[PDB]
DNA sequence: TTCTTACTATTTCTTTTTTAACTTTCGGAAATCAAATACACTAATATTTTAA
DNA sequence: TTAAAATATTAGTGTATTTGATTTCCGAAAGTTAAAAAAGAAATAGTAAGAA
């Protein structure tokens, strides 16, 4: 009761109203999930956590499929002052919610714990998606030419698709092979921004599949029950949804190497072999394969070889490498969850008199929204994404069972007499299939020798009739067809840009 | 830390960065410069960093040791000081019955020939006042006389006391004799005149009329006559005779005169011509005024008059960008804009001294435009005295010159006008120009010149200084004795200063580094404090509660030799 | 750290208009260690308060802070003209961390979290050179002869010395010291407060014709006019 | 004919040395200052157009 | 014939506003320390000849 005055006096009242106009439509939106059920607002019941306010904030700012107000953020003067006006107003309903948070706390409500640098976490990620997007804002932003227009990830990235490296490394990269992991792990810190060694832990049976999603890569990253902690939860949940370019694509780029890694060229590329998946158990096999290789068969690849590797890189495509900037920790991460918050939270028979619950829409797959489309670099505002039906040219599933067709026999074979682990890897492997033909023509038409295309099967006319089917117009275009980057379209969707990134025949 | 410092210091000049304030800085606390913080706010000197600092001792020097202990201060006891039941209405008798009338004839007839600017400055028709000189023999034969008669009894007595100030001895011995005098006075036939008698009689005939004054019950009935007698006898060393009676008629003065709260002087289109020519009188006799406002200023002098009339800089600079009557006005205050740096350690930078100098040239060519009439005693009267007073501020302005910042040659302007003042002296000994060296603006002024060229030859021995020292030296003996004490006390300090002449240069400047120690300097400290001591009036205050009783190294001891060889409160009486 | 946002600064370089200004207001502690904080540093590109509208003005009110000395101290250097320096919501304060410019008259504060004192119960002690627990014990009158009664103040013990213990020297330069924390401010109107740290002094010329009052007491207790 | 037997990357770990980011004196250059002007009200009274 | 309607000079005073100093310090360049990368050698896990 001592909490009065300091709680009252530590604001103008033009703030409080600021606030209290902020904790009304909190309400608001409680009893629109009737949270607090349904004037009926008491102070000991409303519950505050950061999903809650987290949810919330999804529900209100980004949540822009609202086809009344649809396209205020296709205008640039619109959505210049937009974004800063949403982030501004971001900014300040965590303040607000936060002064809720100590409001409940002198009623006594025990169900509002904030967790702030969750909340913080939010923040930054917003305000480096903002900050991305705000210094992408011009050509002549300043008087630079190209390298604010040089991504580092594309100008690496469709580099890496030639077949001949030649003035770059003889010395390591004469394998595409090779060139594909380099591939995996640069798109890994790209996508999955990381560390070496959280690079290092991915085994084939942490990856899995979008369940109310199906196109989520689930990185189910838990620390295994003893850190210095029982009760396992340490939750860190990623994702790899795919591309619309078929050159920085995840899971393009993991198809491919993985055909290279597994089949390979059928004379010289003799690949590792597509595994055994018979009398697998779960964890046996899928959590030994590592994600990439070199001479060893289970481990990870050496650490300074992938040093040598990015700094071969970074001075080919002429670009500042700075080793902690991809091996040591970023703090622009992914979020962190207990085991007690990740099990109630998102079961929904505690939440089962809600209206909705949260893990259909906004949590795609217990993914914070966000944090799924602004490392998969995508404008995070629809919450309804239905882009699937994007597809001029669905490929045939007769070019699919050509390659990996074990995986067409393994569920024609006892799907119950395999270890689960194991038939959704391969559901996983062929959606990648899915993905890897349907980003193939561009891949031919713009390197028609890779060492996939050494293999006659893809050079006869199905697949080629296929590579004329999705390349139709590319002969007759100035520009490109695919997307490019949320502030590099007007640049690159230009062929000429798009060729100024090649150095070896463009 | 509490208490902090002020300014960036001598580690931030090491390095000219930002100064957190602290102690010892925040500037100093980063690399341990304690020593260098603060060995900037014992051996013996070795540099030229005395000078500066003592020209900048210089100006509260003379502040106060040319102005007020020497000049400004009376020293007096309440117990020492008699009663006035006796010559209380019987020396002013005596003196009312010595003057005779054609005793007063050719004093007045003195005075209207020889002193034209004075009764300009305070009644014009002086003729006017022989009218009263007439009614004067025959009221001194009446009793009941009204409060206006013996205003004007005043005015004439304070007339005949101007008189006896500028006639020289050889007319004063035709009109009287020295005999019945030292009979009544009893004192010594065997003097002059000149040799204080005229001074003596003088300082009576004052007396007398304040006494005439006293019979007027003037704090019963103010009125101008009063201002107009003051301003008579002001030109007298009067305020070297009776200083703190002379600041107590001037508040009498001032009250009189603001009690008909009258600003401007020159009048509107449609007054009485009689109230038209008051306005314009009251504006010469304020101007005349507030000179002597200026000239008495002193803390025995609390209650001021020109800091209501403004600089004469702030109107002279828009334009820029009778005629001596304001002209006299015009370069005394100039002297007040000049000179409130006289206890204000601040520099008057380089603009407004210089905006004074090239303002003074016209001032020069004011004087220049005057005439002098070799007929006119009044005319050379009228002219001289404004030759006097643009040297005298020339030679200040140009003194503050070298001082503050050193301006090339300001010593040979000193040593420039230095003579021009010493060749206005030597005019002033031939015919109708003796009395000329009796007005007290050369007793002023010659000290402060004597003064600062002993102090600069002193330290700085230039043989065209050490020249103007014996030019100066001689010029000690060529003075009349009008002056009195202050002339002999002048003579003491021309003594001191060359005593002190011998001490600086015979013992080296000793320091530590920069606090140089010299017993010279301590005794220059001293002279000060001694007499700022007995500027204050709170032992007179104590005294005057009654039951409240009044209370109370070689560095030192030659300090205690030449201060208990030579007493600076030599200077008082 | 020393940083604008761009209306403020828009604000400041146009704020030499005036020429009818009175008190300026600050509530930003940031902002406020910028901009009349002084804290020495008399130079910044822009930024600059313009010594003219320092000179201008007349009072100055702080409204909502933490320290105001978070620095080593709460400095008013320039801001020469002022009279009416006044504290809202600040929580802690010093009262010797302020330099106090040259003639100032009334301070006055409410609403504080914590207030330490000038220190002046230690430099009384110098003094009469006496024990606090005979401080508080022989040279406690308590007065409250008919005046004090005026007003309540109930919450405070409301001292004052004693006139035969001390023989009216070693009072009046006692009171003296008093003063020469003042610096000759009259007004101090002590409402809503917490937490002196020290004791009470005021001055008897100060508190007799009450131009120092209390108004909510609360927190507070025990003070000796002297 | 596959146990020796030193090649052969390799690779691992240490050095060093080379890179690069973080902190610190040095010429110039802005931030006050008591004058010091140039401005600038403002008034008194001479100054610019007309019938009975 | 002019009072009425309405500027110009000097003067008295007052108030912003430069000013050259002058002061106080900032932008930029030399240290300082920590990361990154090749270098170099010390195992090293394969790795092709040479007999029983
Ligand atoms: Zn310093």
């Amino acid at each position: 009761e001592d909490r009065f005055q300091e709680l009252v006096d530590s604001l103008k009242p033009r703030t409080a109203h600021q606030y209290k106009t902020y904790y009304t439509k909190y309400i608001q939106w409680c009893q629109l999930n009737q949270i607090i059920p349904t004037n009926s607002v008491p102070y000991k019941d409303l519950p505050i956590s950061a999903e809650l306010i987290h949810w919330f904030l999804l529900d209100t700012l980004i949540t822009d499929d609202k086809p009344g107000e649809k396209r205020e953020e296709t205008e640039d003067l619109d959505e210049e002052e937009e974004n800063s006006f949403k982030i501004a107003t971001l900014k300040k309903i965590i303040g607000s919610l936060n002064f809720l948070s100590k409001l409940c706390k002198v009623h006594e409500n025990p169900n509002a714990n904030i967790d702030t640098k969750y909340l913080e976490s939010v923040t930054k990620l917003h305000t480096h998606w903002i900050d991305s997007q705000k210094a992408i804002t011009t050509n002549e932003t300043n008087n630079t030419n190209t390298q604010v227009l040089c991504p580092p990830l594309l100008k690496v990235s469709l580099n890496l698709w030639n077949p001949e490296t030649n003035h770059l490394s003889e010395k390591f990269f004469k394998t595409c092979s090779e060139k594909l992991r380099f591939l995996v792990d640069f798109q890994l810190r790209s996508y999955l921004n990381l560390s070496f060694e959280e690079r290092s832990k991915i085994r084939f049976g942490s990856l899995k599949l979008g369940k109310r999603d199906r196109d989520a890569i689930i990185y189910h990253k838990v620390t295994h029950s003893a850190e210095k902690k029982d009760t396992p939860g340490h939750h860190q949940l990623l994702a790899l949804l795919p591309q619309d370019c078929p050159f920085i694509c995840p899971q393009t780029t993991l198809a491919a190497y993985l055909y290279l890694r597994f089949y390979g060229i059928p004379s010289v590329s003799k690949g590792d072999g597509f595994p055994n998946l018979n009398a697998d158990e779960n964890g046996s096999l899928l959590q030994d394969i590592p994600i990439l290789r070199g001479k060893s068969l289970t481990t990870y690849p050496r650490e300074e070889t992938f040093s040598n590797y990015y700094t071969t890189v970074f001075r080919y495509c002429h670009l500042p490498y700075k080793r902690r900037e991809y091996f040591n920790k970023c703090n622009l991460v992914y979020p962190t969850w207990d085991e007690d918050t990740f099990r109630t939270f998102f079961n929904e028979e505690n939440h089962g008199n809600w209206l909705e619950q949260p893990e259909a829409f906004a949590f795609p797959d217990k993914i914070p929204f966000d944090f799924k489309k602004i490392m998969n670099f995508k404008s995070p505002y629809t919450s309804y994404s239905t882009n699937a039906k994007k597809d001029p040219f669905p490929p045939p599933k007769d070019l699919l069972v050509q390659i990996f067709p074990e995986i067409d026999e393994y569920k024609r074979h006892d799907y119950e007499g395999l270890s689960q682990n194991s038939r959704d890897f391969l559901d996983l492997m062929e959606v990648l299939r899915e993905r890897f033909l349907s980003n193939l023509p561009w891949i031919y038409k713009f390197f028609p020798n890779h060492d996939i295309f050494q293999d006659p099967i893809f050079g006869n006319s199905d697949f080629q009739s296929y590579f004329n089917d999705k390349t139709i117009h590319s002969k007759g275009s100035p520009i490109l067809s695919f997307d490019i980057l949320p502030g590099f379209n007007k640049i690159y969707k230009n062929k000429t840009n798009f060729y100024s990134l090649l150095i070896e025949r463009p | 830390t509490q208490l902090k410092s002020k300014h960036p210091c001598s580690v931030c000049t090491r390095r000219k960065v930002k100064c957190d304030r602290m102690i010892p800085c925040g500037n100093c606390r980063k690399r341990g410069q304690d020593s260098e913080c603060m060995k900037s706010t014992i051996t013996a000197s070795s540099s030229k960093e005395y000078l500066p600092d003592l020209l900048l001792f210089w100006q509260n020097y003379e502040y106060w040791i040319t102005n007020i202990g020497l000049y400004k201060t009376k020293q007096r006891d309440l117990t020492r000081t008699p009663a006035n039941l006796d010559t209380d209405t019987e020396e002013c008798m005596f003196w009312m019955n010595y003057l005779q009338k054609d005793q007063s004839f050719q004093l007045m007839n003195f005075a209207m020939e020889n002193l034209g600017a004075l009764y300009f400055g305070s009644i014009g028709d002086i003729s006017e006042l022989y009218l009263r000189v007439e009614q004067y023999w025959d009221r001194r034969a009446d009793k009941n006389h009204s409060v206006d008669g013996k205003y004007w009894d005043a005015l004439i007595w304070s007339v005949f006391t101007m008189c006896i100030y500028y006639m020289p001895v050889e007319k004063l011995a035709e009109i009287f004799s020295v005999y019945p005098l030292h009979e009544y006075l009893g004192s010594n036939k065997r003097l002059n005149w000149e040799d204080g008698m005229q001074l003596v009689m003088c300082q009576n005939f004052a007396r007398c009329s304040l006494f005439q004054l006293k019979q007027c019950d003037f704090m019963a009935h103010p009125d101008i006559r009063l201002v107009q007698a003051y301003l008579i006898l002001a030109t007298t060393t009067f305020p070297y005779d009776e200083p703190l009676l002379a600041n107590s008629l001037l508040t009498q003065c001032i009250h009189t005169f603001k009690n008909f709260h009258v600003d401007d002087f020159r009048p509107l289109l449609n007054d009485d011509p009689v109230e038209s020519i008051a306005k314009v009188t009251l504006g010469r006799i304020f101007y005349r005024l507030c000179g002597c406002d200026y000239l008495q200023s002193g803390p025995r002098k609390p209650i001021a008059l020109h800091t209501e009339v403004s600089s004469l800089l702030q109107h002279a600079a828009y334009l820029q960008d009778n005629s001596t009557e304001v002209l006299y006005w015009k370069i005394i205050s100039l002297d007040r804009d000049l000179d409130q740096y006289l206890n204000k350690s601040s520099k008057p930078p380089l603009k407004t001294l210089d905006a004074i100098r090239r303002e003074l040239d016209i001032f020069q060519y004011k004087v220049d435009s005057l005439e002098e009439d070799f007929r006119s005693n009044n005319s050379r009267f009228q002219k001289f005295i404004a030759l006097f007073q643009i040297s005298t501020v020339s030679w200040k302005l140009f003194k503050m010159y070298l001082i503050y910042y050193d301006t090339a040659d300001s010593l040979l302007k000193v040593i420039h006008y230095s003579k021009v003042i010493i060749s206005l002296i030597v005019n002033n000994f031939h015919a109708k120009s003796e009395f000329f060296n009796r007005h007290p603006m050369v007793m002023q002024t010659i000290t402060r010149v004597v003064s600062f060229i002993s102090f600069y030859q002193i330290f700085v021995e230039s043989a065209a200084v050490k020249q103007l020292l014996v030019d100066l030296t001689e010029l000690t003996a060529n003075l009349p004795t009008i002056f009195g004490s202050k002339l002999d006390k002048l003579v003491y300090l021309t003594e001191r200063l060359s005593k002190l002449k011998l001490l600086w240069d015979k013992v080296q400047l000793l320091d530590s580094g920069d606090s140089f120690y010299h017993p010279v300097f301590k005794i220059l400290q001293n002279d000060i404090k001694i007499i700022e001591l007995k500027n204050d009036e709170m032992f007179s205050l104590i005294k005057g509660l009654g039951s409240l009783v009044p209370l109370n190294s070689d560095f030192r001891t030659i300090v205690e030799e030449f201060q208990s060889e030579y007493n600076i409160s030599d200077i008082l009486s | 750290n020393q940083l604008t946002s761009i209306s403020v600064i828009r604000t400041i370089r146009s704020m030499e208009s005036m020429k009818s200004l009175r008190k300026i207001t600050v509530r930003g502690e940031k902002l406020y260690e910028l901009l009349i904080n002084f804290h020495g540093f008399r130079d910044n590109p822009g930024k600059t308060i313009s010594y003219i509208v320092k000179r201008r003005i007349n009072e100055i009110r702080l409204s909502r802070m933490n320290q105001i000395s978070r620095t080593g101290l709460a400095d008013f250097t320039r801001w020469d003209n002022l009279q009416k320096l006044v504290l809202s919501r600040v929580a802690y304060i010093d009262l010797n961390s302020i330099v106090f410019p040259k003639n100032f008259k009334s301070l006055t504060m409410k609403r504080v979290s914590k207030i330490k004192w000038w220190n002046i119960e230690e430099n009384i002690l110098k003094e009469l050179k006496v024990d606090k627990r005979t401080f508080k014990s022989l040279y406690i009158k308590e007065d409250d002869s008919k005046f004090t009664k005026f007003f309540n103040l109930r919450h405070t013990r409301i001292k004052e010395l004693d006139k035969s213990e001390i023989n009216q020297i070693t009072y009046l330069r006692c009171q003296a010291i008093v003063w020469l924390s003042f610096r000759t401010l009259n007004h101090i109107k002590l409402q809503n407060v917490s937490e002196v740290f020290n004791n009470i002094i005021v001055p008897r010329a100060l508190f007799d014709s009450k131009r120092v009052e209390i108004y909510r007491c609360e927190k507070i207790s025990q003070v000796l006019v002297i």
